[PDB]
RNA sequence: GUAAGUUUAGAUUAUAGCCAAAAGAGGGCUCUUCUGGAACGGAAAAAACCUUUAAUAGUGAAUAAUUAACAACA
């Protein structure tokens, strides 16, 4: 399945940690149904935690519609650009719940193979190894057999 | 014909995705798409990067006058402008690039700290930085994808409302940890464009009271054949200051002119990293 | 065939642990008779537990609330 | 007629969007394609194990050839740092060789005194002091 | 520095992807306590087989929380079948290098 | 003279132990190249492509076919002939349009 | 360190040139020690898919 | 069936700019049902391609297949709808840009055998495309000579990187 | 030292094995009796010999089995 897929790169978006950390989820939409058991779930959701989390992560505008609707959906764009859109039909509350702490953990960058574990842009201290480090040099700088 | 509708439901949904690979949709901005609010936007514009800003100044920011000639015509079939916000925040910020760069690098030219500040309020990384942060969204404008000297007033016109609002020690953080981390993993020539650099250099040594450097070949490999490498040391009084790999003698000499440079304006590869420990 | 070195080795390395092995079963603690009913409380109580749990096979409690929770089901908001 | 099954387009699409990149009717026809897609996903399967054992071996490599120019014999070069107590594991001992020239070579002398005490300690009998280097820290 | 339970040779502003679970927000900054060496451009020090907690300090930062893409494992059996398949997602997080620091006492 | 690798190449490697034992420090400074062991650079007679158009050059038949052409290259890089030749369609098409950089 | 990036990417993987004299010796011995160069596993950056080897001249 | 050649000659673009170059004139003609195979015609379709219209039109004059002398018919019709009805200038400004062959649809008869068997017999069928633009033909191929070889070569060799490292 | 065993009720499938190692009996087969096996590692390929308590992610670590062995006098 590698050979069959993409892969990429370990990367930040906009070197989120050197100076500040900047939070990349900044909207979330959210659809619901007034009288539909699929909802349930999502309707109980807005009347308990949607007020709670919108304080704790104050970055992200959070937009609730009810509207007569067959599956209750959740859309999560991000700054970079990326978009990504989850169903939430007849899910419970703990479900959701933990579902939204995710994406807001998240990065919008793509879940694909990540070829290394490690990336560094200043990998070298003291000079990168070439074939002359540790071969002495000659007097004259004769090469071997040359006469002079 | 089977019975049943939800089949012919899902291949609808399967021939929307083929339209769109063949035919790509053109673009639009994110204010004509459903779910926006411009006040709320804003607000959060600010809280996400933990500044505060003052509304009526930060809204003031993104409005642009090719916007206002739009506007008054369609409403012949009052805003105001942020020319004077762009104006003061991209002098502090030439001001205060300045000023970092001249303590990290004291001996470096005055000609090199202007290129790279050059290089670091040019439109490629301006308009970079601006798009990750949200700023063309907000951008009131005539034309869209906004061309890229649009979104780089804007830009700074913003920085210009955080200047006036919290003041100078506030905005030299925001330059730091935006414009000044760009220049990780940037080599010093990368940024600033020298031609004949072994005729800078002997300027440079006699400033200091140094002789003139003799060019030596320290290491040689495979002269004869198509692929040749070579190592050259400048040696000054008999004693090495830089040593340089290339392809041919030419080239390799030249390189080891740029190493020895380095060495003098102290922008090494091994020098001591850049500091944001500083809260203040 | 000829043995190799290494399986000549091996083979010798494990003899030695059992030789060891030998001689710390030599030294008994406690004779036959002191042992005798030393432990007989203990063993006694163990097999308590087991025929405990053998015996108490049982069905399981039915309540109204499971039942009428299926009613949720429908809630809205009016 | 009664009951038809309508779905079955996706269920063969699942199948053949992993033979696209093959070669030939695999990746096209399903009564192939489902074939060549089961035995590529038991080698996936297969290779996550053995990816790791390669990389060890690259790791080895690299070792002999870094610690040999300083005139050491991969042996003599892990095992004398380990009695130093040294836990550095080999992938980072090969990230030192290629990037860290200079600090290699300083544990290529380490690891070569260890080895010269061993020897002096071996052919000496009796009741001599022990090795500068040769001296174990305790813990408890 | 030895972290959950592999080395990594470190530098400012690295970064490092750790495939488990840690407990911290995003955004929090953290000190790793197990170094084995520190290494500048003329000298280097080495521990038995830790350095002391005086002489170094290294302090890093949570930046994402996330899952690793899917893995298929898919056992070897007679009757294998394109069902018989399963999909495994961990949890990840990645972690931004800030600072080393040292001090004379040695 | 304590350490026991010569000094003469690479770096000069100082090893010494704490006091208290539980620390190894290491002194490696750098080795210069001395004058003596440098030759003259030969100002006296250059672009890499000057060099391989004197290597490649074209003498008889003009323009040669392409089996000369490719035993003449074979010789200058030091590689069988195989690696010349070029490939059909399908394995043009499969080769990814940008592949990704590390730094 | 501090050089150009293509510089110092060519610097690593150049390719070097050896003597080796054969008068005496054993054919196997002296094929030891030109496999090894060949090959190029005297390289700590050696890979199977880099092509590091190195000429080897024997009189 | 699917007739969708026939559609591409009614496509309108919009004015162009005067600050733009001249957009060239495309012509789309074909024959629908022909009695002979598709394989054989596409040896003739083959060969015109790339060529100017006077040029193909010789080749095919002195070609002693059948096909040649449908396709040169085809290629006459399509040359004067192009001056007649798409505001081409010159007749000789014209080359191919595309010409193929297609199956059509096809009869099924027998084939008698010599004990009471037989066999299916097909009566094949094909079409004819192809596509007119203005302007000369386009430059033909240039093989890469030595020098171009050897600068692909150094690029590979500089585009290697440290494999499974830090 | 250790956790199974009996009774009651219900239910099929199966009723030809193979190789290694022991002891016999009719004289290489052929029967009877006790023990072991069914690698993704090893013995060159390798159902049956040897190492091996299940199955998961990781660019960590310590080990197991492991076809080779070193022509006269005295
Ligand atoms: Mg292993
Ligand atoms: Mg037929």
């Amino acid at each position: 399945t590698g050979r069959g897929t993409s892969s990429r790169f370990l990367t930040s978006v906009l070197h989120n940690g050197l100076g500040r950390y900047v939070q990349q989820l900044q909207r979330l939409s959210l659809s619901l149904s007034r009288d539909a058991p699929s909802s349930r779930g999502a309707r109980e959701f807005v009347e308990r935690e949607v007020t709670d989390f919108a304080r704790r992560n104050p970055g992200v505008v959070v937009y609730v519609n009810p509207r007569p609707c067959a599956m209750p959906r959740i859309v999560a764009e991000y700054l970079n650009g990326a978009v990504r859109e989850e169903n939430v039909n007849s899910k419970s509350v703990e479900e959701i719940k933990s579902l939204v702490q995710k994406l807001a953990d998240q990065s919008g960058l793509d879940v694909i193979r990540i070829r290394k574990p490690f990336h560094t842009d200043n990998p070298s201290i003291q000079g990168q190894w070439h074939p002359f480090t540790n071969k002495r040099t000659a007097l004259h700088g004769l090469r071997p057999r040359e006469l002079r | 014909v089977k019975k049943g509708f939800r089949a012919a439901f899902r291949f609808q949904k399967e021939l929307e995705r083929w339209r769109l690979l063949r035919c790509p949709p053109p673009p639009v901005r994110r204010s004509e798409k459903p779910n926006w609010d411009y006040h709320a936007e804003v607000q959060a514009f600010g809280s996400r990067l933990q500044e505060t800003f003052s509304l009526d100044l930060l809204k003031t920011a993104f409005i642009n006058s090719c916007y206002i000639k739009s506007e008054e015509a369609k409403r012949q079939s009052n805003l105001k402008d942020n020319q004077e916000l762009f104006e003061q925040g991209l002098s502090f910020s030439h001001r205060c690039l300045t000023q970092f760069l001249e303590d990290e690098f004291p001996d470096l030219p005055a000609e090199g700290t202007e290129s790279l500040v050059s290089f670091l309020t040019g439109e490629a990384v301006v308009c970079h930085v601006a798009r990750n942060l949200a700023v063309e969204q907000l951008t009131l404008s005539a034309e869209f994808p906004v061309p890229l000297p649009v979104l780089r007033q804007t830009f700074f016109a913003v920085i210009g409302a955080l200047l006036q609002s919290s003041g100078p020690e506030r905005a030299a953080l925001f330059i730091r940890d935006f414009l000044i981390t760009q220049m990780t993993g940037k080599e010093l020539f990368e940024m600033w464009t020298v031609v004949n650099p072994m005729g800078l250099l002997v300027e440079e040594l006699k400033k200091r009271n140094i002789s003139a450097p003799e060019s030596r070949l320290t290491r040689q490999s495979g002269s004869t054949t198509a692929l040749p490498l070579y190592f050259v040391g400048l040696y000054c009084d008999r004693k090495l200051i830089a040593e340089g790999p290339g392809e041919t003698v030419l080239v390799a000499e030249e390189e080891a002119a740029r190493v020895a440079l380095r060495k003098l304006y102290g922008f090494t590869e091994n020098r001591r990293p850049w500091d944001y420990s500083k809260p203040k | 065939r000829t043995v190799s070195f290494q399986a000549k080795e091996s083979m010798i390395r494990r003899l030695e642990v059992e030789a060891e092995n030998h001689y710390w079963l030599s030294m008994p603690y406690m004779t036959a008779e002191q042992e005798c009913g030393h432990a007989a409380e203990r063993r006694a109580q163990a097999f308590e537990a087991i025929k405990a749990a053998a015996t108490s096979k049982f069905p399981k409690h039915r309540y109204i609330a499971d039942q009428l929770d299926h009613l949720n089901i429908s809630k809205k908001w009016s | 007629l009664r009951n038809r099954l309508t779905d079955r387009y996706w269920r063969v699409q699942e199948v053949l969007k992993h033979a696209q990149h093959f070669r030939g009717r695999k990746n096209r026809c399903y009564r192939l394609a489902v074939r060549a897609v089961t035995r590529a996903f038991v080698k996936c399967t297969k290779a996550r194990r053995l990816k790791k054992r390669n990389l060890r071996t690259l790791w080895i490599n690299r070792i002999t050839a870094a610690s040999q120019e300083h005139g050491l014999k991969y042996p003599a070069f892990i095992v004398n740092l380990i009695k130093c107590q040294v836990e550095l594991n080999r992938k980072v001992l090969v990230d030192l060789a290629i990037y860290e020239p200079k600090t290699f070579k300083s544990l290529a002398a380490l690891a070569k005194r260890r080895q010269q005490e061993g020897f002096a300690a071996a052919l000496g009998d009796g009741k001599e002091p022990e090795g500068i280097f040769s001296r174990v820290v305790q813990y408890h | 520095v030895h972290f959950a339970s592999h080395q990594w040779k470190v530098t400012a502003e690295d970064l490092i992807l750790i495939e488990n679970e840690l407990d911290i927000k995003c955004g929090e900054r953290i000190r790793l306590e197990k170094v084995l060496l520190v290494g500048a451009d003329n000298f280097t020090l080495l521990g038995k087989p830790l350095l002391r907690k005086e002489l170094v300090r290294v302090e890093a930062t949570v930046i994402e929380k996330t899952e690793s893409w899917p893995k298929i494992n898919m056992k070897f059996r007679k009757r294998k079948n394109f069902r018989k398949k399963k999909i495994i997602v961990n949890p990840q997080t990645i972690l931004r290098i800030n600072t080393i620091e040292i001090a004379p006492r040695l | 003279t304590y350490s026991s690798l010569p000094d003469d190449y690479n770096c000069q490697v100082d090893l010494a132990l704490t006091a208290d034992g539980r620390t190894i420090v290491c002194y490696h400074p750098s080795v210069d190249i001395p004058y003596e062991h440098t030759k003259p650079i030969p100002q006296p007679d250059e672009t890499h492509e000057q060099i391989l158009k004197a290597k490649l050059e074209v003498r008889k038949s003009k323009q040669l076919e392409q089996g000369p052409m490719i035993e003449q290259l074979s010789k200058v890089f030091y590689t069988t002939k195989h690696r010349w030749y070029p490939h059909g369609q399908y394995h043009n098409r499969r080769k990814k349009l940008n592949p990704p950089r590390d730094r | 360190s501090s050089f150009s990036r293509a510089p110092q990417q060519w610097a690593t993987f150049a390719r070097m040139w050896y003597l080796l004299d054969g008068k005496m010796q054993p054919p196997g011995k002296l094929a030891v020690i030109a496999s090894n160069k060949l090959q190029g596993l005297n390289k700590p950056v050696y890979h199977q898919l880099s092509d590091c080897g190195d000429h080897v001249v024997i009189i | 069936i699917s007739r969708k050649w026939e559609k591409k000659n009614k496509i309108v673009y919009p004015p162009q700019l005067p600050g733009e170059p001249r957009r060239p004139a495309e012509i789309y003609h074909c024959r629908r049902q022909i009695k002979y195979s598709k394989d054989k015609m596409w040896y003739l379709a083959k060969m015109i391609r790339g060529m100017s219209i006077d040029q193909a039109l010789a080749q095919l004059e002195f070609n002693d297949k059948k096909g040649a002398q449908i396709i040169k018919e085809v290629l006459l019709e399509a040359q004067d709808m192009a001056v007649r009805d798409h505001n081409v200038e010159f007749r000789s400004n014209l080359h191919i840009a595309e010409s193929t062959s297609g199956r059509g649809q096809c009869l099924k008869r027998i084939r008698y055998h010599g004990r009471g068997r037989f066999g299916i017999m097909e009566k094949v069928y094909c079409h004819y495309f192809v596509k007119l633009v203005e302007g000369p033909p386009p430059p033909p191929e240039v093989p890469k000579t030595a020098v171009d070889h050897a600068k692909d070569y150094i690029q590979q060799l500089r585009s290697r990187t440290i494999i499974h490292t830090l």
